[PDB]
């Protein structure tokens, strides 16, 4: 049973799918599950009372939002079942999962036991022929067709550089934080508190990550933004009511670079970046240096590059050629590459069939992994 | 003999940083000659000192001792009693006596235990500091460690527009023993050394040791970091790499790897 | 002026506690320090030779084609050592790095021979465990007791890198009929030297006891109790440290304050506590 194999690329803040070998992700939906805060009294309302996808976004004042995912690391099982389930059914993919084999995604060095339930999901409530997780950054090489150099990623939930050498992903030089898109958009959220226009509610909180999205910008000099004032630009919600956004919108993107304003010790990404290059070998460190690919949606903002490279010129050893390269799609370069990579003629031998998972278990898993 | 200090600073480069103290006299009665340029020059573990007069502790270095007696930062006195000893200027010395106070509360942060001093040794262009601390870890536990601080700092005044160039040179001088899980018990011994140099123009609000402190902080976090990973990136791939049973089966993997990564990279290109 | 004796008693606290990877230079160093060579090279001897025993490093002998580590339990005793596996005795020039004109041996190995059927088994699992791994399996009486004494090392050394990692385990199995007696000592070393120095040093003492029954059951016992040992050793030596000092190491300094805010200078200058 070799079918066309599916790509579940998972995220925090977004999960792609589609089929393998594509040029872009067909289906692609914020990974939330929306529920009816208000009592529906009239006969002829919205059915089903769980809400995934276009229908959420689409409905966002009447359900209570709430994700199943931090960090790369799910906290609802149940509510991540029904998102795969959705995936699945007739409103996205049209196909059963009994056909298809599967590729899954998932952020470096998390716990093992959410890996283990996620692998018992696919086996056993739904019924895969074959499954196969693996690394981000792996497949977003991949998609652009390059083997050695960094890849520095930025979603809603992780932050992850790690690096790789001609297809030898090294296993202890990837560095790792939990501040990411959606540590921004609390920040942002509570700054736009302390200017004045409280958000408090679940649906009300994707306006904050709207408004992060769309009017940011990561200034060069923090110390020079500091003492100017600002211009106070505006912006209109999806009501009508105008805000002016004030000094928050540049503040709030230095929790990436600064991770102390939160209130938790991290390294930052302009740090980790630096450290995934020092925790390889010597002879390595310059082709590193020249090949650092960028990815995730928290990437986008405005001078986020430039700062990065000013991090790197700052830390780094002088008289070194930096190159911060980056693909067109950013939000969809590691699906492209699972598409990539689901495609070779190699992903058969690759997976973890249902044979050898009802044999072994759990450690077969973990053996084809790494 | 040139050679023999370079040897010198290279063997206490390779033995064990927690016995520098008994190495560094052996060293020296192998090599009498060397006395003077390898206290200059050998880094160790900072003496205990105790002001009588207030009841408080001090820190002992070479900057703030002047011949056989050492500068109390507390009461501004040598012990032993000496007639005409380096002071500071009495502006440097009331700044001194802030500085002492200011980097008192930065330890009693970040550590919460230890003891600290601070000295500040009067230049004409500028003033420069040293700030001593040292923590000891929790004795009743199996796990002894403690964190040795070195931070020496130099502020070159400007003359017009208040500004000043800061030239930072710290050092970090740390022993973990871990004897816990019922598995063994390792004992990690680090010492890493950073230079920050920065010119920030003077405000009135915060005075020129805030200044400094600044750096410390920020280099504080940053060396421990640094310090941290070097740690972790060594201690990790090192012993794994030699040890790792795991490295077997995946070595068959890898040899299929091999394979495959060479038919994806004929796929990639086109 | 320090004494001559003196100086090598001092020369031989470094060449007896040197790390491995650079302790042929430790001993350069100690050379280079002091003018003449006869007063070190003739303290060094004696000192070489109780350390190449606690190392359990392996001299290749020229013709043999594999490793032989070398203890206190390979020492004849007229400066040649055993090797259990080939059957041959060697003689250990201590500064050079050769082992060379070797002698056939022949005893009746009773004892021996049980255990070098173990021996043979133990190596297959040390090349499971290390890309390079080499081993030795001494037999010996001890003051009437019957005793195998396996040894494991592994040396991964490198100038350019400036680290170098260092195992060395230490095995003794008395035979004692059924119930024997076992005791061992596991000692990691890892040293990084770039910009500053950072060091692994570590050790597990185990005591346990085992059941003889079989030749193919003792040699996959011990294995067994070996394997079990130096991964939870290597599991907790990776994984706790990983962790655990990140958290202890923080617990003497933490990488933020109380408040996880960055402290205010402005603030230390022009405040008050207490009452």
């Amino acid at each position: 049973i070799a079918n066309q194999p599916v790509v579940i690329d998972n995220g925090s803040g977004v999960i792609k799918a589609g089929f393998a070998g594509d040029q872009i992700p067909k289906y692609c939906f914020p990974n939330y599950v929306g529920r009816p805060k208000h009592v529906r009294v009239m006969a002829g309302a919205l059915e089903g009372d769980i809400f995934i996808g276009p229908k959420a976004e689409e409905h966002r004042g009447l359900l209570s939002i709430r994700y199943p995912m931090e960090h790369g690391i799910v906290k609802d099982w149940n509510d991540m079942e029904r998102i795969w389930q959705y995936v699945y059914s007739k409103e996205q993919l049209q196909t059963f999962s009994e056909e298809h084999p599967v590729l899954l995604t998932e952020a470096p060095l998390n716990p093992r036991k959410n890996r283990e339930r996620a692998a018992e999901v696919f086996f056993e409530t739904f019924n895969v022929p074959a499954l196969f997780i693996s690394m981000q950054a792996v497949l977003s090489l991949y998609a652009t067709g390059r083997t050695t150099g960094v890849v520095l990623d930025s979603g809603d939930g992780v932050t992850h550089a790690v690096p790789i050498y001609e297809g030898f992903a090294m296993p202890h030089s990837i560095m790792r934080i939990d501040i990411a898109g959606r540590d921004v958009s609390r920040f942002l959220r509570l700054y736009l508190r302390k200017e004045g226009y409280d958000f408090h509610s679940s649906s009300e909180f994707e306006i904050v990550k709207a408004i992060k999205e769309r009017a940011c910008y990561l200034s060069i000099n923090p110390q020079k933004d500091e003492t100017l004032e600002t211009e106070k630009a505006q912006y209109y919600l999806p009501d009508g009511s105008t805000i002016e956004i004030g000094p928050s919108r540049f503040r709030a993107p230095e929790l990436l670079f600064r991770p102390d304003l939160i209130g938790e010790e991290s390294e930052g990404i302009h740090e980790v970046l630096v450290f995934a290059i020092q925790k390889s070998d010597m002879d390595l460190r310059r082709t590193l240096f020249s090949n650092i690919v960028l990815s995730g949606g928290s990437t986008l903002f405005k001078g986020f590059g430039d700062r990065l490279l000013s991090e790197v010129k700052k830390l780094a050893p002088k008289d070194v050629k930096i190159r911060i390269s980056a693909p067109q799609e950013r939000l969809y370069s590691t699906w492209i590459g699972g598409s990539i990579l689901a495609s070779l003629d190699t992903f058969k031998k690759m997976w973890v069939s249902k044979k050898e998972y009802e044999e072994d278990g759990a450690r077969s898993i973990h053996r084809k992994t790494f | 003999s040139d050679q023999q200090l370079d040897c010198a600073l290279d063997l206490m480069r390779r033995l064990p940083p927690q016995q520098i103290e008994k190495n560094l006299s052996d060293l020296i009665d192998l090599v009498p000659s060397l006395c003077e340029d390898l206290l200059s020059s050998v880094d160790q573990p900072l003496k205990i000192a105790r002001d009588k007069v207030v009841g408080k502790d001090y820190l002992l270095c070479d900057y703030n001792r002047d011949g056989d007696s050492y500068r109390s930062p507390w009461s501004n006195k040598y012990d032993p009693p000496l007639e005409d000893g380096a002071m500071p200027s009495a502006r440097l010395r009331k700044l001194e006596v802030e500085a002492n106070n200011a980097f008192d509360q930065y330890r009693d942060l970040y550590f919460e235990g230890g003891v600290s001093s601070v000295y500040l040794w009067d230049l004409d262009h500028g003033f420069a500091g040293v700030i001593l601390i040292k923590k000891a870890g929790d004795g009743s536990k199996k796990i002894k460690g403690c964190w040795d601080s070195i931070h020496v700092v130099e502020v070159q005044e400007k003359s017009s527009g208040r500004t000043a160039h800061y030239k930072l040179t710290s050092t970090v001088m740390l022993w973990l023993q871990t004897n816990k899980s019922g598995s063994g018990t390792m004992n990690l011994g680090g010492s890493l050394t950073r230079q920050m140099e920065k010119d920030e123009t003077v405000s009135d609000c915060s005075p020129h040791i805030a200044n400094i402190g600044r750096l410390v902080e920020d280099m504080e976090n940053k060396i421990r970091s640094t310090l941290n990973e070097i740690y972790f990136g060594k201690t990790k791939d090192i012993v794994n790499g030699l040890r790792s049973v795991d490295v077997i089966p995946d070595n068959p993997k890898f040899q299929q790897l091999q394979r495959e990564l060479s038919q994806v990279l004929t796929q990639r290109q086109i | 002026r320090v004494s001559d004796e003196e100086k090598v008693r001092i020369a031989a606290k470094f060449i007896t506690h040197a790390p491995p990877g650079e302790f042929n230079e430790v001993f350069n160093d100690v050379r280079l320090l002091l003018n003449n060579d006869n007063l070190l090279r003739e303290g060094a001897a004696h000192a070489f030779a109780q350390y190449n025993m606690d190392q359990f490093t392996p001299v290749k002998i020229e013709g043999y084609e594999d490793q032989v580590l070398i203890t206190e339990h390979g020492d004849l005793g007229n400066s040649r050592f055993l090797d259990p596996r080939n059957k041959i005795s060697f003689k250990f020039d201590h500064l050079r790095k050769e082992a060379s004109d070797p002698q056939p041996e022949e005893v009746d190995g009773s004892l021996k021979s049980w255990r070098e059927s173990c021996d043979s088994a133990l190596r297959a699992y040390v090349k499971d465990h290390y890309s390079n791994g080499f081993c030795t399996v001494y037999a010996k009486n001890i003051d009437g007791q019957q005793t195998i004494i396996a040894c494991i090392e592994s040396h991964q050394f490198q100038p350019k890198n400036f680290w170098n990692g260092r195992w060395r385990s230490e095995w003794k199995f008395t035979i004692t009929p059924p119930t024997a007696q076992v005791v061992g000592v596991l000692k990691i070393q890892v040293h990084y030297y770039e910009d500053g120095n950072v060091q692994l040093v570590s050790h597990k003492d185990v005591q346990d006891s085992v059941t003889v029954s079989n030749e193919a059951q003792t040699a996959k016992e011990f294995i067994k109790i070996i394997e079990h040992a130096e991964n939870e050793y290597q599991t907790a030596i990776s994984e706790n440290y990983q962790t655990m000092s990140d958290t202890t190491f923080k617990a003497l300094r933490r990488q933020l304050p109380v408040t996880r805010t960055k402290i205010d200078w402005n603030k230390i200058l022009s405040y008050k506590i207490g009452k």
